[PDB]
RNA sequence: GGUGAAAUUCUUGGAUUUAUUGAAGACUAACUACUGCGAAAGCAUUUGCCAAGGACGUUUUCAUUAAUCAAGAACGAAAGUUAGGGGAUCGAAGAUGAUCAGAUACCGUCGUAGUCUUAACCAUAAACUAUGCCGACUAGGGAUCGGGUGGUGUUUUUUUAAUGACCCACUCGGCACCUUACGAGAAAUCAAAGUCUUUGGGUUCUGGGGGGAGUAUGGUCGCAAGGCUGAAACUUAAAGGAAUUG
RNA sequence: AAUCCUGGAUGGAACGACCGCGACCGUAAA
RNA sequence: UUCCUCGUGGCCCAAUGGUCACGGCGUCUGGCUCGAACCAGAAGAUUCCAGGUUCAAGUCCUGGCGGGGAAGCCA
RNA sequence: UCCGAUAUAGCGUAACGGCUAUCACAUCACGCUUUCACCGUGGAGACCGGGGUUCGACUCCCCGUAUCGGAGCCA
């Protein structure tokens, strides 16, 4: 009966991205960021550039044919953060609103087995 | 140019660097069930009703 | 950051989704379940050949999607295309693996983790990485708190976890292997093996991946699809 | 001064004077 | 003078520990001397679970969780209202709350 | 993209992002702990080989072969040097974008040497337990790593056995920890920093107010960088330790 | 008699110790 | 000696022939706080000298002065 | 000489024959911060020059000036 979609969200500091593919992943769907719909680039990564993003992307998802979508949440991950975003629970939140369904939530940020190396210095980035 | 009318219920507490904010909890008159937190300007206590121009946000509750 | 762009171009509309089709995908018949979803194409021009671009591509469909139980939830299955035939491509099994979530929440401190992969092949010509995961167990009657082995103990483990896992993928071809996972006989198999060493709970398996496919042999994948 | 860069300067001296040194050895 | 036994760290018998970075500000701290913390956190929230739970096909499901392990630089959880600061008598506590 | 905010930078020649592969080199996450091995430095993926070691057990053997040690020797983080290889990441130099009164600093983006490895050098560190090694005695408490003993103990096997894993009691040897001070200490604190004016168990090293000074000079080692050894003139009444109230 | 649940923070800049006289020099605090 | 160039508020520098002349630093006044930095504001010019060209010359033309630079070669 | 491009607020830049024309910077104020920077809101400001086509020229046609790039060159 649903038409599923892959939403993959990455919820960067610094950035939010709404994104959804077909099942597969080569096919994509409706690409929206937290710039696009500000103008600061300081709130880039606000939940509020994150909502309407998600709200873009679910109105042209339901143009397109698609009902639900399952999540794939991220984050920068690497040597970097691996923790989310503020972006990416208000674009959740938005495009569950909006009128899509949900399914099977997943957390995809990359993990290393204890990566390359870090950057800032042994001492650092000091502030 | 639609706007939501929203009841204050709990009041929670005082926000902002000087004090002039303050956070409340607001059900929604219509929507019933729905219950976000705001913030608020002015003098504010339970009971009382705010018209919200944007709905679908919600302020970094203190605490 | 909308008006921020200096120049868009190095140098100095059409809407794509009139020009794609939907394609129906079926996966193989160790499945309760076949109808997997949608996948979208452009029209096949004369100089593209969309199945072309379709051939390739590999789906990632929940196990608890695929059998109606929500046991196997985690289980995530990696499905690659195959052979279309119109409208409803049809997939084989291409790799397994678990979910964050369900590895995070088995990795716990004090106690000891254990980890084994192998690299056996098949009967059908099929090259696997298998990887087997296990976790101690702290018994009833416990009273120290941690419950670690003891580093011999996990080599033999270990190599009772390997010599099941070349024993059971060897005589198996792929899909008697993707039956024998779905039920998890493999976890059962490796405590009877083990218990006589230590406890081992969570004794889930972990990923399958491929690294060498035989030719294609399209006859083996159509007696999955019927 | 930081004891590690008084060492530091002596040690350019030193080295300073090593050289001149040279120049008539 | 000294300030603890431990003398910031947890390396009786070892020499010396491989450090990691810290999740802040990068800095390179013995892992001994790190101050480990653990966020396990619902991924969404204990708000939008309604919303996710109404639009969700599948009920029952899980809404499943978020696993990270914090390292935190003694300067990074200073400041970060981690470990703040403690009487000389209290910082023999070594339980948490 | 980055930031507190930005700009440098990349972008309709499609950047960021998605998927599927491939290559390279590094690293060994989570498990990871007041846990382990090692003379220390140090050592964390699997498997195999090579040799080594501690603890325990022992109604085995030798029989004082021992302890510490000037001279003398092996090992010795990181950086650095020579030569080859390798060269992803980060990144002393350097270039740049800012901030700033200035900022050739902190922040950002690039980025050589280096970071890895082979064969040699160097021989330094808050190389710290800032506590030399050996040995005996002196207070309680519990936990833990390894070994061993005992228990009709629990569980799993093939109800059963032997095991293995757990529980209880005990013990040797470790990493440590909690409480107290009989004692010690200037105190901070210490089961050793105690058994020291009731002053002697054995033994090596080092210091004698602060600076000048780990400087100058001479030797010696080193490719070099530098290391080891190491004064004097002159100057000075305080430097310094631990605690106390502000 | 019904009844499934939750906790959570970022953040710019912020130097110094004090005076006067055309000449060297002169004056000042606890 | 020849040739080229420049001459501008106390300092550095700029200008369409077209307002008794842009900027920056310095100075002065007030403010913030004692001084710097910072915020506001003011003042200061016979554009090197002597001549001419145009309705108008800082500028357009000639000579002098001073500063700098290039040339001064074959023997 | 040929081809192509460009000239737009103080600078630069964008445009459909149904507008004396949007934009970031410059400046005029109002705002916000202990102040400084950062930041937000309203303004006032311009289609290279001249002819032609057109219910309507920045825009199209012709000519000319200036600039850039590439090609060419018998007084
Ligand atoms: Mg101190
Ligand atoms: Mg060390
Ligand atoms: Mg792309
Ligand atoms: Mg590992
Ligand atoms: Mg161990
Ligand atoms: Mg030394
Ligand atoms: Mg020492
Ligand atoms: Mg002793
Ligand atoms: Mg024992
Ligand atoms: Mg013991
Ligand atoms: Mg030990
Ligand atoms: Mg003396
Ligand atoms: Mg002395
Ligand atoms: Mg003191
Ligand atoms: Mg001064
Ligand atoms: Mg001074
Ligand atoms: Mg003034």
């Amino acid at each position: 009966s649903q038409v599923f979609g892959v939403a993959r969200i990455y919820a960067s500091f610094n950035d939010t991205f709404v994104h959804v593919t077909d099942l597969s992943g080569k096919e994509t769907i409706a690409r929206v960021t937290g710039g696009m719909k500000v103008k600061a680039d300081r709130d880039e990564s606000s939940p509020y550039a994150a909502m309407l993003a998600a709200q873009d992307v679910a109105a042209k998802c339901k143009e397109v044919g698609i009902t639900a979508v399952h999540v794939k949440i991220r984050a920068t991950g690497g040597t970097r953060t691996k923790t989310p975003g503020p972006g990416g629970q208000a674009a959740l939140r938005a495009l569950a609103r909006s009128g899509l369904r949900i399914g099977r939530i997943e957390d995809v940020t990359p993990v290393p087995s204890d990566s390359t190396r870090k950057k800032g210095g042994r001492r650092g980035r000091r502030l | 140019t639609p706007v939501t009318l929203a009841k204050v219920i709990k009041v929670l507490g005082r926000t902002g660097s000087r004090g002039g904010v303050t956070q409340v909890r607001v059900e929604f008159l219509e929507d019933t069930s729905r219950t976000i937190v705001r913030n608020v300007k002015g003098p504010v206590r339970e009971n009382d009703i705010l018209v919200l121009m944007e709905s679908e946000r919600e302020a970094r509750r203190l605490r | 950051a909308v008006g921020k762009n200096k120049r868009l171009s190095k140098g100095k509309v059409v809407d794509p989704f009139t020009r794609k089709e939907w394609f129906d995908i079926k996966a193989p018949s160790t499945f309760e379940n076949r109808n997997v979803g949608k996948t979208l194409v452009n029209k096949s021009t004369g100089l593209k050949s969309a199945s072309d671009a379709l051939k390739g591509r590999v789906v990632e469909v929940c196990l608890a999607d695929l059998q109606g139980s929500e046991d196997h939830s985690f289980r995530k299955i990696k499905l690659r295309v195959d052979e279309v035939q119109g409208k409803n491509l049809l997939t084989n099994f291409h790799g397994m693996d678990f979910t964050t979530d369900k590895l995070r929440s088995m990795v716990r401190k004090w106690q000891t983790l254990i980890e084994a992969n192998v690299t056996v092949k098949t009967s059908d010509d099929y090259v696997l990485r298998i990887f087997a995961i296990a976790f101690t167990r702290k018994q009833a009657n416990q009273v120290k708190r941690h419950s670690y082995a003891q580093s011999s103990h996990i080599r033999a483990i270990r190599k009772v976890i390997s010599e099941i896992l070349t024993k059971e993928v060897q005589g198996s071809t792929l899909a008697q292997l993707t039956s024998k996972l779905i039920p998890e006989v493999i976890n059962k198999e490796i405590e009877n093996a083990t218990k006589d060493i230590f406890p081992l709970q969570n004794i889930h398996v972990r990923k399958v991946k491929l690294l060498k496919q035989p030719k294609f042999d399209v006859g083996a994948l159509m007696a999955l699809h019927g | 001064m930081r004891a590690k860069w008084r060492k530091k300067r002596t040690r350019r001296l030193k080295r300073k004077r090593r050289k001149v040194r040279a120049r008539s050895k | 003078p000294k300030k603890r036994a431990s003398n910031g760290r947890n390396k009786k018998g070892r020499g010396h520990v491989k450090p990691v970075r810290c999740v802040n500000c990068s800095k390179s701290i013995p892992k001994d001397k790190a101050i480990k913390r653990m966020a396990i956190r619902n991924i969404v929230e204990a708000a939008a679970v309604r919303d996710l739970s109404e639009a969700s096909v599948y009920p029952e499901y899980a809404l499943p969780k978020t696993y990270n392990k914090l390292h935190y630089c003694v300067s990074c959880a200073i400041h970060a209202r981690i470990v703040r600061v403690r009487s000389r008598e209290d910082r023999k506590n070594r339980a948490p709350p």
